[PDB]
């Protein structure tokens, strides 16, 4: 049949319809071809197709045969055993000549055949099908798992024509390859209503078919053990097991331990740059994502600037790639990306220019994206001493910063810092086209809001602090302000307000 | 005639629970109702872990379980011989009274257990290796056919053990052939208490052990 | 550059074509005729 | 394989026979 | 007729002492009291030290302490071969009286 789905497979109609159309429609046509090779992953069903293929055509019984069976120690053997395989269709030839049916040759793991005595094993073989005697009443079908250990002479035109592919199942396939697993336990009513076959397509990603089979298994094994106590002597619920339900739970069960799958995925990190949000505890921060989305519209909007930079600058500990991280993600531009210190540890300079120049390159595909650089005295490392720095990697950043990109495409560039005179010595201050500066906390009133909208103390314990701080001015960084509550948040609760100040004092200082 | 206290394994308790919850259920339920399941029983077991953890133990007392005959054991690469095309017969003789008894006797036939050791010295990656006249590539591509052919086979069991699961070539391990992948690890407190009971049973038995102890 | 240190070899034998018992039984079947002959 | 160096052997032991035979019969 | 004074070797004592303690000492004592511990003897030996100290001549005096067959000497890498699957046919074959007379003979 053509269904496809009536066999017991799926996932493939498209393929199969070009099996139809290209290999066996001159045979149905009203009155060739003679060569077919499968090639795909471990897995998705190849035997199940030779089985049917052997069964689908008004055709005498196919012969299955081994991939390393054709052999023997005494020199003489393997040419009588090719022989006698290939002397089937001779004699029809010969009585029957062009009216003769069609005779089908299995080959199984036939990469074994090709590799001395495989050469002529292979020769043999290759003059039997293409030889001076051309036989229109012979097929072969051969099937691997490895294309690439395969002689090119044996794919040549005329030998080996029709060459398809298998491949992973998709949602579709996974759904129809559940149906044809689950049909019997549907059939006599052993599977519970509360499972749902969508959300287990849904859920499962890149199972290649077998791995399907093998859950399904699994729940049924799990399902099956569950009523039974095995320990001194075997038992099972014998009657009680005869209203055996499979659940939702069981499929959950062998999908999280077991039957895992055969390839990877990947990782994403874009949460480790905001942990704690962004909270409004003064004017600036406002103003300073205002200007941000200000530039956002100007890169989208203009036509003769395709390329636009900006600095942000401000005192350690002020959250600097926060606000960088969080106006990045306001743009919401197709491509986005961070690059920090902290992937490059101990990489020479070398690497270093040429991690930059693969994001760089990524980044210029896309049609308008958005790059920000984290950290830059870091990322060029700077000691005061002598001082000592990379001289590649400033230049690499003093080219890339001027670089227009392909015709017709728009580029955001954003940096953070927190030593902008010595940037200013170097000269790169002048690539930048515009700064914005990050303030710290410095009135007393701008803390008390932080306090409370962090939530901590109390109104006894606030109104304390306001006496014992409305009389003085503050210097502080809102990292260091959360490192010093969860310090001062460790002593009993007579001992936190006091300890706090002495704190407070003690970090305190002006700028 | 068994009894879990018998074999003498301590300290893997959830390992051989998850085995025979996973390997041994569907032979022993009512026929009919694994007939109206339809499932097919797991053709294989793969073990490893470093050096001295119970593998073989398992293994041993796996095979002195069941019922049958007795198992047939390949010590290491015993397997290998000189003449051209020898080393493929050697593989196909193992499977030759299996073959049989399934085609005699149909869906009601006995167990063959097969018990591979120190499998990796065998099934390297067969693009791997170099020019070794190719015979590894052969022995590996002719026990794939055989596990699993176009011919099937549904009433043999094969265990294998290692040391570097890595090593394995990936045609091999994928559900049908070799499905479940333990790894015996190193005990902890109470498989210490539960090994150090075990191997000291005999002398408590016969007084021979101080009160002190 | 790194010139590798050489190479090792492996081998694999394969069975013989001793062919001479056909050389006796090719000499007595003349014998078989030889005799036949003087028979008649 | 050694099969037929064995088929071979059993061939000529055959022949020794029938060339006893023979010699009888000639006798 | 054995005596440590016989075998002639000096500076050796605990080493020696050791050795007999942790690996001859399951093969003398009466059977009936090793069966009711019930051990398995050990069947390993490892000597090292740098050149000239006197491994060989403790390996041949206790090859010559014993009342058994002679020892099967293995003279560095005898038992390599060029053909495919020959050496290890020359390991297995040292390995050979014992299983025989193990299944033979019993315990
Ligand atoms: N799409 C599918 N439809 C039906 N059965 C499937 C499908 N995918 C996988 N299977 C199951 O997995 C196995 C199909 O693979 P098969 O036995 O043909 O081996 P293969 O992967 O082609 O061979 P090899 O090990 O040589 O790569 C059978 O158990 C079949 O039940
Ligand atoms: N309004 C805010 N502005 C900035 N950061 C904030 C704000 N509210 C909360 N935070 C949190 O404060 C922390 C700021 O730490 P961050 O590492 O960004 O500081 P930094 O001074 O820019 O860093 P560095 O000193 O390492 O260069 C982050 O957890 C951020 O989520
Ligand atoms: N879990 C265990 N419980 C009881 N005895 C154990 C256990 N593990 C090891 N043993 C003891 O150690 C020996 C068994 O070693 P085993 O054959 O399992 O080693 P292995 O890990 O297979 O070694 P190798 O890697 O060298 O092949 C026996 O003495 C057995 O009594
Ligand atoms: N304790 C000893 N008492 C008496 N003679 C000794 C002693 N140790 C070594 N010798 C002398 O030195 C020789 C040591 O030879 P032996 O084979 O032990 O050296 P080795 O360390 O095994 O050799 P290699 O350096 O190759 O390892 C003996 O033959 C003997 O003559």
């Amino acid at each position: 049949d053509w269904n496809f789905e009536k066999m017991g497979i799926g996932g493939l109609d498209k393929e199969f319809s070009d099996i139809f159309r290209r290999a066996f429609a001159s045979r149905v046509f009203p009155p060739h071809v003679k060569g077919i090779l499968l090639y795909g992953p471990p897995g998705c069903g190849k035997t199940l197709l030779a089985r049917q293929i052997g069964k689908m055509l008004n055709a005498r019984e196919p012969k299955v045969v081994n991939g390393p069976e054709i052999l023997n120690k005494y020199v003489g053997e393997s040419e009588a055993n090719i022989r006698k395989l290939f002397a089937d269709a001779e004699e029809e030839q010969r009585r029957l000549g062009a009216n003769s049916g069609l005779h089908i040759i299995i080959f199984d793991e036939i990469d074994a055949i090709c590799k001395g005595v495989h050469d002529t094993v292979v020769n043999q073989l290759l003059s039997k099908i293409d030889g001076v005697e051309q036989l229109n009443n012979i097929l072969v079908i051969g099937m691997t798992n490895r294309p690439d250990l395969i002689d090119e002479a044996l794919l040549r035109p005329g030998r080996l024509e029709v060459k398809m592919e298998i491949g992973l199942p998709d949602e579709k396939g996974r759904l129809q390859i559940l149906h044809i697993h689950t049909a019997r336990m549907r059939g006599h009513q052993l599977l519970s209503a509360d499972v749902d076959i969508k959300e287990l397509a849904v859920e499962t990603k890149n199972f290649s078919g077998a791995e399907l089979e093998g859950l399904v298994r699994a729940a049924q094994s799990t399902a099956m053990n569950r009523h039974i106590k095995a320990s001194t002597k075997v038992e099972v619920d014998m009657e009680k097991a005869e209203s055996l339900q499979v659940t939702r739970g069981d499929f959950l069960a062998s999908l999280e331990n077991d039957i895992k799958p055969a390839f990877g995925t990947n990782q994403e990190d874009y949460a480790s740059y905001i942990m704690n949000g962004i909270i409004k505890w003064g004017d600036p921060v406002t103003r300073v994502l205002d200007d941000g989305e200000l530039l956002v519209q100007q890169t989208k909007n203009s036509d003769r600037t395709p390329l636009v930079s900006v600095l942000l600058e401000g005192p350690p500990h002020s959250g600097k790639t926060a606000l960088a991280a969080k106006i990045a993600e306001e743009s919401n531009f197709p491509f986005i990306k961070i690059c920090s210190p902290d992937k490059m540890i101990g990489f020479s300079e070398t690497a270093k220019c040429q991690a930059m120049k693969k994001i760089f390159d990524d980044a210029y595909k896309s049609q308008l994206s958005c790059v920000v650089v984290d950290d830059i005295e870091r990322l060029l490392d700077y000691v005061p001493i002598g001082p000592r720095f990379s001289n590649l990697v400033l230049q690499a950043l003093l080219v890339l910063l001027k670089k227009a990109p392909p015709q017709g495409r728009k580029l955001l560039i954003i940096g953070t810092t927190s030593r902008k005179d010595v940037l200013q010595e170097m000269e790169m201050l002048n690539a930048f086209s515009t700064t914005i500066h990050v303030p710290n906390i410095a009135t007393g009133e701008q803390l008390l809001e932080a306090l409370e909208l962090l939530g901590n103390f109390k109104d006894k314990e606030r109104t304390t602090i306001a006496q014992q701080v409305k009389g003085k001015k503050v210097w502080i960084g809102i990292k260091k302000l959360l490192m010093l509550i969860e310090m001062s948040l460790q002593m009993d609760p007579e001992y936190r307000v006091r300890k706090f100040l002495a704190l407070l004092r003690e970090e305190g200082a002006s700028p | 005639d068994w009894n879990f206290e018998k074999m003498g394994i301590g300290g893997l308790d959830k390992e051989f629970s998850d085995i025979f919850r996973r390997a041994f259920a569907s032979r022993v339920f009512p026929p009919e109702i694994v007939e109206q399941m339809g499932c097919k029983h797991v053709k294989g077991i793969l073990l490893y872990g470093p050096p001295g953890c119970g593998k073989t133990l398992l293994a041993r007392q796996i095979g002195k379980m069941l019922n049958a005959r007795e198992p047939k054991v390949v010590n290491g690469p015993e397997i290998l011989n000189k003449y051209v095309g020898e080393s493929e017969a050697n593989i196909r003789k193992l499977f030759a009274d299996a073959e049989e008894e399934q085609r005699r006797l149909g869906a009601n036939s006995g167990l063959h257990i097969i018990i591979f050791d120190e499998i990796d010295a065998i099934c390297k990656q067969r693009g791997s290796m170099a020019g070794s006249t190719g015979v590894h590539d052969t022995v590996v591509n002719q026990l794939l056919s055989k596990i699993d052919g176009v011919e099937q086979l549904n009433n043999i069991l094969v265990i294998g053990m290692t040391n570097r699961p890595d090593l394995i070539d990936e045609a091999l391990l994928r559900p049908g052939r070799l499905e479940v992948k333990m790894e015996i690890g190193l005990p902890d407190e109470k498989g210490r208490l539960q090994i150090l009971h075990i191997h000291t049973a005999r002398m408590r038995g016969h007084q021979l052990l101080s009160a002190d102890v | 550059m790194a010139e590798d240190a050489d190479m090792r070899n492996e081998l694999e034998e394969m069975q013989r074509r001793a062919d001479q018992l056909a050389d006796e039984s090719l000499e007595s079947t003349r014998r078989m005729l030889q005799l036949v002959e003087e028979s008649k | 394989s050694k099969q037929a160096l064995s088929e071979i052997e059993t061939r000529h032991s055959e022949i020794i026979k029938l060339e006893n035979s023979i010699r009888e019969l000639h006798d």
